[PDB]
RNA sequence: UCCCCCGUGCCCAUAGCGGCGUGGAACCACCCGUUCCCAUUCCGAACACGGAAGUGAAACGCGCCAGCGCCGAUGGUACUGGGCGGGCGACCGCCUGGGAGAGUAGGUCGGUGCGGGGG
RNA sequence: GGGCGGUCGCCUCCUAAAAGGUAACGGAGGCGCCCAAAGGUCCCCUCAGGCGGGACGGAAAUCCGCCGGAGAGCGCAAGGG
RNA sequence: UGACUGGGGCCUGUAGAGCACUGAUAGGGCUAGGGGGCCCACCAGCCUACCAAACCCUGUCAAACUCCGAAGGGUCCCAGGUGGAGCCUGGGAGUGAGGGCGCGAGCGAUAACGUCCGCGUCCGAGCGCGGGAACAACCGAGACCGCCAGCUAAGGCCCCCAAGUCUGGGCUAAGUGGUAAAGGAUGUGGCGCCGCGAAGACAGCCAGUCGAGUGGCGCCGCGCCGAAAAUGAUCGGGGCUUAAGCCCAGCGCCGAAGCUGCGGGUCUGG
C-alpha cells in the first residue's frame, strides 16, 4: 500500500486537503474534531478549463477569495501522496505560508 | 420418553437440589425458561436416553414440548449432576450426535489387536421429524495397519454430516 | 522413567492444593477408569508401578491410558545439611492430582479383569481411589 | 426530502478472508505518449508531466452468500468483601452482599457525521 | 554459632497476595561499553517465513511469481513498546 | 477538614479459568528423513503390528506462558460524620531484641514452640477479673472507690461445685465417649434398586415330600480390629449405660471487676 498518512502529522488545527485525479483537482478546508468542511472548490467539477497546472492555480485563487470572506485566515497544507511538485496551489491570500 | 417438569420462579437453587429436584432449563429461539425435574426420575430416563434419543416434557399446561439434552453440568467430585439444558424442537434441520454401531470383528483380534472406538457419536444435521439411530459401520478387514474414519459410513438421505471428512472414528492398535 | 525431555527452567516452587480438579473429570478414552478422592503429588515411580501392575495382571491384554504426566520437579537437600545455601538439587518428578481427576483408564477387556486390575493399582497409590464405568460422560452438545 | 458516485472524519472485525452479480452517461481508474518539469543503486515499474485513440480485463464502488474468521445470552457452577462453623491435621461446610471463564441458544458479510458533482 | 566457601555497586524478569512498596546464603540472566554516523531534519521504501520457477548454483549466495499484520528488525541482558 | 460510611468517575492483571503466544505433554490420523526385509548395484522398485519430524483430532500441565478475568484494593469529587478526631509551627522523649494466633506466599521434607516477608489481632504494657483441671497471648470481657441488692456473657445445672437427676423424639454397648493411618470385617440401625419364587430348591438326606421370603452389589448414622517403651495409676476426681455419652428440638435457672440500682471522689464539657 501507500500508507503515507503524514496527514497524521497535523497538530494545531485547520486542514487544507487536496485531491488529484487523472482529469481533475479538488480541495476542501476542514476543521477536524468537529468533523466538518467549511470551504471548498474543484477542477472542471467547479466548471473550468481543459489544461492542468494552469487550472490548478485557478482553483487555488478561487479557494482564497472564498475563505477570507468567511473570516478564516491561516491553515496547514496536505496532499497525502503529495510529492509537492507540478500541480501546486502556490496561491497568494491564505496565511498557511508558502 | 416422558418427564414431569415444573416452572421455577428463580428461588434458592441450593434448596431444590437438596430436596431431590435437579434444576435445569429449556430453551430455543422463541422461549427460554427455567424448570425442575426430579433426580430420581431423570436418571432412569437419561441413562437410557442420553442425547441420541428424544425426551418430552409434560408441564402444568398439558404441553408436552419435545426436547434434546444440550448440556449437563457435573460436580467434579462425587459425580452427580447439578444442571440440565433442554433444546426445544419443531421442524428445522438442527444438529445432533447420532450413535454408531460397530457390527463385526476385525482381523485385528488375532494378530494382536484391540478396537479403539475413537468417536462413537458423530454429528449431523436433519429435521426433528427425522431421527435416525445406530448408524452401524462394518469392520472385518481392519488389521493392525491404520484404520477407517470420517465419511465412510451409512447415511440415510436426509442426513447431512457436519464433520470433515478426516475425524478419526476407529482403529486397530496393539496388545500389552 | 517418565519425565519431560526439555524444560524452560530446571527447578520450580511448591504451591498449594485447592479443591476440585479444574479439568480431567470425565472418562473419555477407555471403558473403565480410576478417579481420585484425596489431593496429592503422585511420583513417577508410583505411576509406573501402577502401569506395570495393570499389564502384569492381564498379560497380552488390551490398551491402558495413563491420563497424567509428571511435569513438576522435586527438590531435596543432601542429608545432614543445615538451612539456607539456596535451593536443593532436583531428585525426581511428580504430577499434581486433586479430587475428581481421572488418573487411569483401560479398554477392551472383560469387566471381570478391569475391575481387578484397577483395584491393584490403588494399592500402589498413596491416596484413596474409586472405580467408574461410562455413564453420562457425554460432553457433546 | 429520495437515489448514485468523489472526496473526508467518528465507531473500532456484528466493518474481516474467501466465494458469486453487477456498475462506465457521469465520476474513478486503467489507458496514449516521454518533447517539457521531475524521476530510476538498471528499468516512465514507481514518482512526474502533456494528452484523450481504447477498456471496465486489473484496481475500486455496489450488492448477495456463513465455509473460515469475528461477536455472543439465559441459566448453573468456580472463586470471593464481611459474619460463623467442623476436624487432631492435608483440608472440608453454613449464613449474608458480589460473581467469572469455558461451553450452549443465538447474532454478523456493517453503522454513522460533514462537504462536493450528477436525475 | 564461627571458620573454609560464596557475596558486597548497577540493570531486567519472577517470588509480590489485580495502586505503590515489600524479606531469605529464594529461582534465572546481564552492565563498568559503543556510535564522528549508530546523531538532526526532509523525501522515499517494508519484514521473517512457506510453496512454486531458474546456468555454474548447499539445506536460504543472487533472479521471478503467489501467499504471509507481524512471529523479522531495532549495536549488546531481559522486559515493555 | 479526621478515622469509618453512602453515591459516582478513572487505575489494576491476583483467585478462578484458558491454550491464541512461549514451552511441556498421553493416544490416534496424516506424513519429510533414517533403520530394515524384497533386491540391483547400471539405481532404481515394492513392502514393514520399526524410530520418527511439520500439520490436524481427542485429552491435559506451567512462579519467571495469557484469548480472558472476579471479589476486592488504590485514588479524586459530593455528602454524613464534634471525635483524648484532624492540619500547621515549635519544646521534651523513648523505641530501632519482639512474640504467639488466623489468613496469603517463599525456604524446609505440603518436619519443627523452625525460618523469611505480606494483611489483621492479642500479649508486650491488661501474669487485673470470668471460662478453659492447672497455663502471657483460644472463648468471654477493657478493673476510680464503696454495698450481706438486681440482669447477663463465654462456659455450665448427678457429687466434689452455684444452677434441671427438667421436658419430647431418635442412635450407641465399645467405658466408644475419654484424642492415630493405609487396609481389613455375615457389628448394628435407616434407606436403596437389582436377581427371580404354584418352568413353587434359598437351607438340608435318593428329588418327591418340604411350602416360603431368598440372595446381589451400592448409599447414610453409630461403633469393631489395625494399636508395642521404659518411677504408680486415672476422663481433673468420684462415679455414669432408655446416660451423668452422641444427634435434634423446647422451656427455665446458675454464672465476671461486663450492664443496672443506691451512695461517694476527681478531671473535662455544659
Amino acid at each position: 500500500k501507500f500508507r503515507v498518512r503524514n496527514r497524521i502529522k497535523r497538530t494545531g488545527r485547520l486542514r487544507l486537503s487536496v485531491f488529484r485525479s487523472l482529469k481533475h483537482i479538488y480541495a476542501q478546508i476542514i476543521d477536524d474534531e468537529k468533523g466538518v468542511t467549511l470551504v471548498s472548490a474543484s477542477s472542471l467539477a467547479l466548471k473550468l478549463k481543459g489544461n492542468k497546472t494552469e487550472v490548478a492555480r485557478q482553483v487555488g485563487r478561487a479557494l482564497a477569495e472564498k475563505a477570507l470572506a468567511l473570516g478564516i485566515k491561516q491553515v496547514a497544507f496536505d496532499r497525502g501522496p503529495y510529492k509537492y511538485h507540478g500541480r501546486v496551489k502556490a496561491l497568494a491570500e491564505g496565511a498557511r505560508e508558502g | 420418553y416422558r418427564l414431569k417438569a415444573y416452572y421455577r420462579e428463580g428461588e434458592k437453587p441450593s434448596a431444590l437440589r437438596r430436596a431431590g429436584k435437579l434444576p435445569g432449563v429449556m430453551y430455543n429461539r422463541h422461549l427460554n425458561r427455567k424448570v425442575y425435574v426430579d433426580l430420581v426420575e431423570f436418571d432412569k430416563v437419561f441413562r437410557q436416553a442420553s442425547i441420541h434419543h428424544v425426551i418430552v416434557l409434560e408441564l402444568p399446561d398439558g404441553q408436552s414440548l419435545p426436547t434434546l439434552v444440550r448440556q449437563v453440568n457435573l460436580d467434579k467430585r462425587r459425580r452427580r449432576p447439578e444442571h440440565v439444558d433442554f433444546f426445544v424442537l419443531s421442524d428445522e434441520p438442527v444438529e445432533m450426535y447420532v450413535p454408531l454401531r460397530f457390527v463385526g470383528t476385525p482381523a485385528g483380534v488375532r494378530a494382536g489387536g484391540v478396537l479403539q472406538e475413537i468417536h462413537r457419536d458423530i454429528l449431523v444435521k436433519v429435521s426433528p421429524r427425522n431421527i435416525p439411530e445406530f448408524i452401524e459401520v462394518d469392520v472385518s478387514g481392519l488389521e493392525i495397519g491404520d484404520s477407517l474414519h470420517a465419511s465412510d459410513l451409512k447415511l440415510p438421505p436426509g442426513v447431512e454430516l457436519a464433520v470433515s471428512p478426516e475425524e478419526t472414528i476407529a482403529a486397530v492398535v496393539p496388545p500389552e | 522413567m517418565l519425565m519431560p525431555r526439555r524444560m524452560k527452567y530446571r527447578k520450580q516452587q511448591r504451591g498449594r492444593l485447592k479443591g476440585a480438579t479444574k479439568g480431567g473429570d470425565y472418562v473419555a478414552f477407555g471403558d473403565y477408569g480410576l478417579v481420585a478422592l484425596e489431593p496429592a503429588w503422585i511420583t513417577a515411580q508410583q505411576i509406573e508401578a501402577a502401569r506395570v501392575a495393570m499389564v502384569r495382571h492381564f498379560r497380552r491384554g488390551g490398551k491402558i491410558f495413563i491420563r497424567i504426566f509428571p511435569d513438576k520437579p522435586y527438590t531435596k537437600k543432601p542429608l545432614e545439611v543445615r538451612m539456607g545455601k539456596g535451593k536443593g538439587n532436583v531428585e525426581g518428578y511428580v504430577a499434581v492430582v486433586k479430587p475428581g481427576r481421572v488418573m487411569f483408564e483401560v479398554a477392551g477387556v472383560t469387566e471381570e479383569q478391569a475391575m481387578e486390575a484397577l483395584r491393584i493399582a490403588g494399592h500402589k497409590l498413596p491416596i484413596k481411589t474409586k472405580i467408574v464405568r461410562r455413564d453420562a460422560y457425554d460432553e457433546a452438545q
